[PDB]
């Protein structure tokens, strides 16, 4: 209340969970190959 | 005591020997009016970037 | 057991401590007659308040 | 009164305008401490001695 304010993050925990589920779904089905091709 | 703000009703159970309350930063938060026994909060006016 | 995530808790705590100290520092007089700016500005004359 | 037995009076429940004290020129000395003498008209006190 004295000029101090938080700011929101850009990404949200659902987008981060999309990322961290895409990486899992790739690693379980494709091995390393998806990383470099 | 001078100031600016938004006066509002409040549910602070001031005791009969008390007049006002303070916040951690040592500023007035609530007051008792000199003409009525009601207790009022003071809230600062809105601001932002 | 909830103690596993010590680091993530301590990185929040270390920040919260400083953020609280920065606001609590506002109370001090620094040698002035009174800490409240509006009080000084009310009880005194503009030539003195500075 | 005499300095060995100085005299005191307690004033309460009053409404007073100090401006006349600054229009008067009958005082050999007039000095105040801790409050600006011009703004006394805008203040309140619990007691005056
Ligand atoms: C016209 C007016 O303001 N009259 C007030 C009254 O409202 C108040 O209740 C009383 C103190 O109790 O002092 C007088």
């Amino acid at each position: 209340f004295n000029g101090l304010t938080v700011l929101p993050p850009l990404l949200t925990d659902e987008m981060i969970a999309q990322y961290t589920s895409a990486l899992l779904a790739g690693t379980i089905t494709s091995g390393w190959t998806f990383g470099a091709g | 005591l001078t100031g600016t703000g938004v006066l509002t009703e409040s549910n602070k159970k001031f005791l009969p020997f008390q007049q006002f309350g303070r916040d951690i930063a040592d500023t007035t938060d609530a007051v008792r009016d000199p003409q009525t026994l009601e207790i009022l909060d003071i809230t600062p006016c809105s601001f932002g970037g | 057991t909830a103690s596993a995530l010590g680091k993530l808790q301590d990185v929040v705590n270390q920040n919260a401590q400083a953020l609280n100290t920065l606001v609590k520092q506002l109370s001090s007089n620094f040698g002035a007659i009174s800490s409240v700016l509006n009080d000084i500005l009310s009880r005194l004359d503009p030539p003195e308040a500075e | 009164a005499s300095v060995y037995a100085w005299n005191r009076k307690r004033i309460s429940n009053c409404v007073a305008d100090y401006s006349v004290l600054y229009n008067s020129a009958s005082f050999s000395t007039f000095k105040c401490y801790g409050v600006s003498p011009t703004k006394l008209n805008d203040l309140c006190f619990t007691n005056v001695y």
